[PDB]
């Protein structure tokens, strides 16, 4: 479940902390919002290394470019190159990418897929949770709203998908985009997920496991004279 | 084995304190084609039951007279028709989970997902889902086709759980349902902005309220959206 | 992995006792011989309903066989009453591969196995099931008319411990019988957990393992 | 085409204990990643202090308690009121089962009650028909991650008595029904943390001679 | 025809109060058939530790890859691999082959041996990457070494503690797989300092 | 192409493979040696796919046979069945696989040790007491859990490898014709004529 | 998607719905399908997303680089490189492009790029899925030389019959009007035109 | 196949074109697709020319041996008789069919049953592949209570468009008037219908 | 399974058929007899899908048997056979036709000759001097149409059979474990026993 929308000097991302394999949890923590460059973020759904991949080789990129050119990088640029690559590659990196982020030029919100199709929004969501976000998004969002709005919006965008969405889970993590201020990453933002504590403890009685054979395993380098 | 041809979108409901509610939009779709622009799909059985249907709108219209022809045989030898011996809820719904499960058994089922809402002779409200496979569940806030995945999560908003539907009044349950179908008009490529709505309450009974209409609609943003990334004029 | 042959001192029957839905071990502690009579053994192997299901019914029709004719059934006529049953669903998908083993008078001790596509053998030496090659191999290579009860009864029990090794569809414990002129005598469940062990140590088999 | 089944998800858990047995189900019912209810009940009282859950396609686990509440109906009517133990109720679900050997019913059912010892029985059943008599059995969609435990907790399976090299098993004992709860709900906090169709409820039948007693437990919502 | 469950396999890794474990089954088979009761599925690059289930001739190949560049970034370096930078490293190889995957499914464990800290991770076949708190699980019986885990595990088990948790966890898994069994290993492993125990369980 | 055995014993291994080459419905040949010489140390027994058997081992002989005459040393087996390995998982992932599996059993002149090293077309190595490629392996491994031990004698190898082969006449569907046996040990492979 | 371009006395226009659809799912309900290849040169966007995109990137591109060296492109020139593109790739795109444009010496002119990569020269055209509801109306109400506002009401009853009938169509209705006095964008909500 | 019916007035018309068609050849360019089944009570239909033909024919004689028995049947039952043969068998047919009467009591009524056997009662209907090309323009040009010339022309347009844009249609332009008055049979030919 | 031959000479008809029954990778039995007697002077060989084939053969057997009370008298070679392809040619157009090939053998004593009959599962029949079933004729019909003369004695016939098997032993690719081989005569059917 990811979303991203826009406030008043500013734009905001949100996502779940839920990875599945088929009908498994492989992780309950795992951060979906991608680092691009300090004050560009990508929500990531689809193929997980797709996504972490994608994110990671335009990222990289970006700062080659940022260096080269002596600027700070735009958000248009990252959406270019997301899109241009998914594209090459005609849907076989199934990577469902949600770009935000502050620039010289402004505040901007984009969403990709995984065939190359970009979107332009105010509100965005995307991957299995999507459409519980977006009835949320679409019952409550406005315009000029304030931070303390947004974060709120977005966190319960996020909240519809983990509930109602059985391939979204665990945790909310956002990342705030003001205008002239430091992007503010804010993993684990909300914990509403925490595991009660167990009836009993498993620990077992030392001895309970039959034992064959013994031996020190040598991990240094060169046992020496 | 058949597929469905002519077919209605979503139908949303849940309970509230006293009653349930109920709603479904006035679209028959043939495909893409928004073909039927007058097509009820709340289909009231006495004063005290409304079955809401979606999918084969033939197959809908087979059950709506199964339903009337169930009206009449129940009337059948029966003074106390109009009172104690009256059809329940309850009676329909298990009627149609029947019906429904031995189609899918015979491999020719009938192309519908069903939520029976009312209120019993005791007043207890009554929601249950039956599709062409025969599965049937009971939830505060039942959904069917795009509700499922948009309506439930606004409705669950408001009642999460069963000790939340004491809570609930008609005025904040209604006002759910009718920004459920907003958003599901936004949503929703095969739905209308003409939609019908049904109260089953226990002291008031069933208010079937006709030609609703989306409002309060926001497109007011669209006239700053340029391009699909780059474009700025 | 179920086997059963004819010596000197009868029949000896020995089954695993593992049941899956494909690598999911489903369980360790299941019976694949059915006692229908005291002097009648059936095993099983393929389809869980098919074999339990169908096994019973034959109880049953070898029950109403002693009523109707005051007489025990012959091990011929059980094991046809089985394999034409079968042969009637052909086609339709039964999996059963099947071995009855028991003792009558005028027949003395016979084996026959019975199959879903309607196979039915007679025979001194059946093995049945996904590890029957296993057994197979260490059953033909220590077997003579002549073994004493004991030394039949162990070789019977060592066939099926080396399926249950090798073969990752077989295993649990091991099921023993021996049928007699008096009828079959039940030789235990052994945990192949713990006689493996045992088997290796004593023996000084299973030189493939870390022991 | 039109396919006749589906998957409700959901996962059940019978136990035996020496004078008792529990049967427990998560509450939840899904298709696909779409919650259908947080509260469906899926562990029925049949009468005769049997207790039964038919856990997989909702549709064909109902159609099933339904015919085998209904045997019941007529098991009283044709012999005398007379009580329809469980190995008796065990033998007559395989019938029901293996009538549809071939479209079956898409449920894996465990009953659980006393067998005519008083003593804890638990029954376990394939789709078309096969039973065992078992201590322990979990159905369902998390049966894969609950059984290990449960083969380790209850049957003490791979656990040998400290300083006896490896040599003395630790002893086979029957659980309290305090404990085997623990186990219950140790098992299904576990199953709802990795598994995305269990979870919201556990709800608990325990059958006693004294007869049938419900616990209910919230599970993780999401 | 499924590369991840021809040979079966299992590995699972648990953090402990400064320490890690990892243990494998020794089973490789084709299908039914067993073959070795002796195929270890943990191998070590200095102090890091990478346990491999899935297709065998791929856990093979992978071992001789990692060594390599293991070695190959040591000669540079001048120093051992750490844990953080060697679970990098894997996840690279494996997305490098995106489109032609290696049928595995890796674990890291190690200590960073200067921060002190323990680290565990798993992977995809193609690399994402899951830097787990708790513990990770791989191979043919995962399901079953997920439900273990997540009920018999603990944070802050002690060196002797986390080796009974761990052993019990593989054992009561692998005995739920037809394909995993024959034999086990644990490592348990501390700052400087590494035992290796081979687990007495059924061979069936 | 349907039965190579192999067993290690004390002193030595002993390779065991059939002498029918069938195609569809006619035993074409009832003599034919599905072995070849790597060095005077290591044999190589295949079976697999027809052509690719017979092209594999000899790139594969050719290739030791020149490390050869370039080091002037022969490769210990361990060294040999690695190349192998990784030129069949090399090869899986190739336009057109070699379905070739081989058995290599070897001599290793520095450990005085015998080594036997079973290897499918996957690129999957094993060293093993005794191995089996095919149908074979179903029968024996049991049979060789049973009646092997690893101190046995090369007569005594050889009394194991009959019992092998008898079991295999007796319950295996097809007729392959008996088995050329090879023994290689620290004098190198000479071949048992009469089996 | 219901998308046209019209010719009139002044110049041209293009109009388009704003639905995108994933299946029956509204995956964008404000999408702008006119896209700009150049200052006076638009398109209408119908088939793949994706693939109109990627499309009409490479010919502002090609336009861009065009206007550096040789100056001002004719709307021809714009409809020629839309369609060596559309053809040379016909086997992996589904795309379906209208290009409408004004000089001061041609006026306004329309081409249509259907899913062959053919072109055609028209007064004006129609296309997506939403266009097949409207071929009897649009063939019945349009005249040559209309008049500014008379090509607005042509386009918003047009397109609102379109999006009545068509599920994949909807939203507002986004036009573009391209004369010598320059580039004047228009939006008109459901309000408006559903109750035409 | 073109076909509508529109209630008027004095009763309703059915209208339909004369095309029949194998693949792309015109196997039949003067078919009569207006079937009679009592007095007053036509049908149009659409589909499969055997499967609509075996169902006519079967309606025509449920509704005279309704006739027979129980006086002049309602065009409600008509199609009613339409719909449970086209739903009991809708696995075995392809039929799209409308349905249109003249009662004293009930004056014109329009039902069309399309694929799936379900029965709706319209002021108008329009089916076949050339209904997709008029949606948009009868939607705009129908009123209620128009005149006979009115409906003539509104069906004559309509049509005249579905023909122009649809190779399955053309030929003819059949109308069957149903009035108190009686039963009037038109015809209208290419060089009539083609220049509007 | 797979290989039944027939070879009728001057005065008797002697029936071939293996022993082996072999279901996919395990020979179950090797002395299996794949023979009913019909009558004291007819004998039905019998080969093809597993189930159906004793299932066919014991049919045909109890219906001729049946015949033999009711009349008191013993059908000639040549009704059994007409009898016989009657069954299999209503079979095939059946749901699940018997997926058997028959081979009849018997003295007719009203003309003191022997008749060799072959039946497929199509209900195809043809009087042979000699015939074979699957892909043995593939090798024994050029074998018999070299060394065949109609006027062979018993002896001259069984030689003119141990030529067949010893050739199906040496170019066939499935073990067979040998074949049973029966007489029909005037005096009845006897089992030469060792072959
Ligand atoms: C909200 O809507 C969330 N819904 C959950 C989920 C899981 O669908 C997902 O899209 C998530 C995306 C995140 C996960 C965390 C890292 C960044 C990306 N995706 C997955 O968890 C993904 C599921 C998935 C599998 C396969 C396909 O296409 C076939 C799409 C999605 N999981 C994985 O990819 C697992 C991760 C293993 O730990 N591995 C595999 O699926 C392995 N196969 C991948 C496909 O190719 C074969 C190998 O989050 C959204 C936002
Ligand atoms: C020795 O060789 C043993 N090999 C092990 C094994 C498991 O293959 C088996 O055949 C064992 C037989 C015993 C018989 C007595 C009752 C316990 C089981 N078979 C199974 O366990 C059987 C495997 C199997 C599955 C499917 C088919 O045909 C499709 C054949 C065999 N298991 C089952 O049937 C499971 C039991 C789960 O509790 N259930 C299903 O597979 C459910 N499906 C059945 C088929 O129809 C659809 C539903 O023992 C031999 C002796
Ligand atoms: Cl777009
Ligand atoms: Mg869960
Ligand atoms: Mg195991
Ligand atoms: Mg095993
Ligand atoms: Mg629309």
């Amino acid at each position: 479940t990811i979303a991203g929308l826009v406030f008043q000097d500013g734009v905001i991302l949100g996502a779940d902390t839920r990875a599945t394999n088929d009908s498994v949890v492989a992780d309950k923590s795992c951060e979906k919002i991608h680092f691009i460059a300090p004050k560009i973020y990508c929500c990531g759904a689809g193929v997980a290394a797709d996504a972490e991949a994608v994110t990671q080789l335009i990222g990289s990129n970006i700062e080659l470019h940022s260096l080269y050119t002596s600027r700070e990088p735009r958000v248009v640029s990252a959406l270019q190159m997301l899109k241009q690559h998914l594209f090459k590659y005609q849907g076989h990196i199934g990577a469902y990418l949600i770009v935000a982020g502050v620039d010289p030029t402004g505040s901007h919100l984009f969403s990709i897929h995984a065939h190359g199709s970009t979107d332009v929004g105010y509100y965005l969501s995307l991957g299995s949770g999507s459409l519980a976000a977006m009835a949320v998004l679409e019952s409550h969002w406005k315009q000029d709203l304030t931070k303390e709005e947004a974060i709120k919006l977005a966190s319960d965008a996020i909240q519809a998908g983990i509930w109602n969405d059985l391939g979204s889970g665990s945790n909310v993590d956002v990342c705030v985009m003001e205008i002239g201020k430091d992007a503010e990453y804010l993993r684990n933002y909300l914990t509403p997920n925490v595991r009660e504590e167990k009836q009993k403890s498993y620990k077992f009685p030392r001895g309970t496991t039959a034992v064959l054979k013994e031996s020190i395993v040598n991990i240094c380098d060169i046992q020496e004279e | 084995t058949q597929q469905p041809i002519v077919t209605g979108t979503s139908v949303i409901s849940m309970k509230y304190d006293n009653g349930v509610i109920i709603a479904a939009d006035n679209l028959g779709s043939y495909g893409s084609l928004l073909r039927f622009n007058g097509v009820e799909r709340l289909i009231p059985v006495g004063d005290n039951t409304v079955v809401g249907i979606s999918g084969d709108i033939s197959d809908m219209q087979h059950i709506e007279r199964l339903l009337k022809d169930l009206v009449t045989e129940n009337a059948y030898d029966n003074p106390l028709a109009d009172a104690e011996e009256a059809l329940e809820p309850s009676y329909i719904f298990e009627y149609l989970a029947t019906v429904m499960y031995q189609r899918r058994s015979k491999m020719n089922p009938l192309w519908n997902a069903i939520i029976v809402a009312g209120v019993q002779s005791n007043g207890d409200q009554f929601l249950r889902y039956v599709n062409l496979l025969g599965v049937t569940y009971s939830s505060p806030t039942l959904a069917t086709g795009f509700g499922a995945h948009m309506a439930n999560p606004l409705l669950r908003k408001v009642v999460d759980r069963e000790s939340d539907i004491p809570k609930t009044t008609v005025q904040v349950a209604e006002e759910a349902i009718v920004n459920a179908m907003r958003v599901l008009y936004y949503r929703d490529a095969r739905s209308s902005r003409n939609f019908s709505l049904a109260i089953i309450d226990k002291n008031t009974g069933l208010t079937f309220k006709k030609n609703l209409q989306v409002e309060n609609m926001k497109w007011d943003f669209a006239k700053d959206i340029k391009g699909y990334g780059t474009q700025k004029i | 992995t179920t086997l059963a042959f004819r010596f000197q001192g009868g029949i000896i029957v020995a089954v695993d006792s593992r049941a899956t839905a494909g690598n999911w071990v489903a369980s360790q502690t299941v019976k694949k011989v059915i006692e229908i009579n005291p002097f009648l053994l059936g095993t099983m192997a393929g389809g869980a309903a098919d074999c339990q299901f169908w096994e019973t019914w034959l109880g049953s029709q070898c029950r109403l066989h002693e009523l109707r004719e005051k007489e025990r059934i012959s091990v011929a006529a059980a094991s046809k009453i089985l394999s034409n049953l079968v042969y009637q669903y052909k086609g339709a998908g039964l999996s059963m591969g099947t071995m009855i083993c028991g003792y009558t008078r005028k027949e003395g001790p016979t084996i026959y196995y019975v199959d879903s596509d309607g196979t039915r053998l007679k025979g001194d030496i059946f093995c049945v099931g996904s590890g029957q090659t296993f057994a197979y191999g260490v059953l033909d290579s220590n077997y003579k008319w002549d073994l004493s009860v004991e030394d039949a009864l162990y070789l019977g029990k060592r066939s099926i411990l080396a399926a249950a090794h090798r073969d990752a569809y077989s295993g649990g414990s091991v099921n023993l019988y021996h049928v007699t002129e008096d009828g079959w005598i039940y030789h235990g469940n052994h945990d192949v957990g713990e006689l493996f062990w045992k088997v290796k140590e004593e023996e000084g088999s299973f030189n493939n393992v870390i022991g | 085409q039109f396919n006749p089944y589906g998957d409700n998800g959901g996962t059940i858990l019978g136990i035996a204990g020496e004078d008792f047995a529990v049967l427990a189900g998560d509450t939840r019912n899904i298709t696909d990643y779409s919650i259908n209810s947080r509260y469906e009940p899926k562990v029925f009282d049949c009468g005769d202090n049997i207790v039964m859950s038919a856990n997989g396609f909702a549709a064909d686990g109902d159609a099933l308690v339904k015919r085998f509440k209904n045997s019941v109906k007529w098991y009283h009517f044709d012999h005398n009121d007379k009580k329809l133990s469980i190995n008796s109720a065990a033998r007559n679900i395989q019938h029901l089962l293996y009538g549809k050997r071939f479209f079956p019913y898409y449920v894996h059912t465990i009953i659980a009650g006393l067998d005519e010892d008083g003593k804890g029985a638990v029954y376990s059943f394939d789709p078309v028909g096969s039973y065992e008599r078992e201590q322990c059995r979990a159905g369902g969609a998390a049966a894969s991650l609950i059984m290990p435990f449960l083969d380790n907790q209850v049957n003490f399976k791979n656990q040998y008595e400290p300083g006896t090299n490896g040599k003395v098993k630790k002893p086979l004992k029957y659980l309290s029904v305090e404990e085997v709860i623990k186990l219950v709900r140790d098992s299904f906090t576990s199953a709802t943390e990795r598994h995305i169709q269990v979870g919201d409820g556990l709800e608990i039948l325990i059958v006693t001679k004294d007869g049938v007693r419900k616990e209910f437990y919230e599970l993780k919502r999401d | 025809s499924d590369p991840s469950s021809i040979n079966g396999g299992i590995v699972v890794a648990m953090t402990g109060k400064d320490c890690v474990a990892i243990a494998c089954d020794l089973r490789l088979g084709s299908q039914s058939l067993g073959v070795s009761n002796k195929f270890e599925k943990i191998f070590h690059y200095g102090h890091v530790f990478l346990g491999i289930t899935g297709l065998a001739t791929d856990v093979t190949t992978l071992n001789e890859m990692f060594r390599y560049k293991t070695n190959l970034y040591k000669l540079k370096e001048e120093r051992a691999i750490e844990p953080e930078t060697f679970t990098q490293l894997v996840s690279s190889s494996l997305y490098e082959r995106r489109f032609g995957p290696y049928f595995v499914g890796p674990v890291v464990a190690g200590i960073n041996s200067k921060s002190g800290k323990p680290f565990i991770a798993g992977f995809d076949l193609i690399g994402c990457i899951d830097e787990a708190k708790d513990f990770i699980v791989s191979g043919t019986a995962s399901d079953q070494l997920f439900g273990m885990c997540e009920s018999l595990y603990e944070p802050n088990l002690e060196p002797e503690d986390l080796f009974e948790t761990i052993s019990q966890a593989l054992l009561n898994a692998a005995d739920r797989d037809a394909l995993s069994g024959w034999g086990a290993v644990v490592y348990i492993i501390k700052k400087d300092e590494v035992v290796k125990r081979y687990l007495k369980m059924r061979q069936d | 192409m349907d039965i190579i055995l192999g067993i290690r014993v004390q002193d030595s291994v002993i390779l065991a493979s059939s002498k029918a080459v069938t195609r569809g419905i006619s035993v074409l040949k009832d003599s034919d040696d599905k072995t070849r010489q790597l060095s005077p140390h290591t044999l190589m027994s295949f079976a697999g796919e027809a052509g690719d058997t017979v092209q594999f081992a000899e790139y594969i002989q050719a290739n030791i046979q020149l490390y050869s005459i370039r080091e002037d040393y022969e490769l210990s087996p361990q060294a040999v069945s690695s190349f192998v390995r990784q030129e069949l998982a090399k090869s899986i992932r190739s336009r057109r696989p070699y379905q070739v599996n081989v058995l290599i059993g070897g001599y290793d002149k520095k450990k005085n040790k015998p080594e036997l090293y079973q290897i499918d077309y996957l690129g999957t190595k094993v060293e093993l007491p005794y191995g089996a490629h095919g149908y074979s392996g179903f029968y024996t491994f049991s049979l060789l859990d049973h009646h092997y031990r690893p101190d046995m004698t090369t007569e005594e190898g050889l009394d194991l490898l009959k019992l092998c082969v008898q079991e295999l006449e007796k319950r295996m569907p097809m007729d392959f014709k008996g088995v050329i046996v090879k023994i290689v040990d620290k004098d190198g492979i000479r071949q048992v004529d009469d089996f | 998607t219901s998308i046209m371009a019209v010719t009139f006395k002044d110049g041209v226009i293009l109009g388009a719905d704003s639905r995108t659809t994933t299946g029956a799912y509204i995956a964008n309900r404000v999408t702008d399908k006119l896209t700009r290849v150049h200052d006076k040169i638009w398109c209408c966007r119908s088939g793949s997303a994706a693939d109109t995109q990627a499309i009409a990137d490479i010919v502002q591109y090609h336009l861009e680089l065009y206007t550096s060296q040789y100056g001002t492109p004719s709307t021809e020139t714009a409809a020629s490189v839309f369609k060596e593109l559309c053809y040379e790739n016909k086997d992996n795109l589904t795309a379906g492009i209208i290009v409408a444009g004004y000089d001061d010496k041609n006026k306004g002119e329309v081409y249509t790029i259907p899913l062959g990569g053919s072109v055609h020269k028209l007064p004006y055209a129609i296309a997506g899925s939403g266009s097949t509801f409207i071929y009897g109306y649009c063939d019945k109400n349009f005249r040559e030389n209309m008049s500014k506002e008379e090509t607005v009401d042509f386009i918003k009853h047009s397109l609102s019959q379109a999006i009545k009938w068509d599920g994949s169509s909807g939203g507002v209705i986004r036009m573009v009007v391209l004369t010598a006095a320059g580039v004047e964008r228009l939006i008109f909500y459901p309000d408006e035109y559903e109750q035409l």
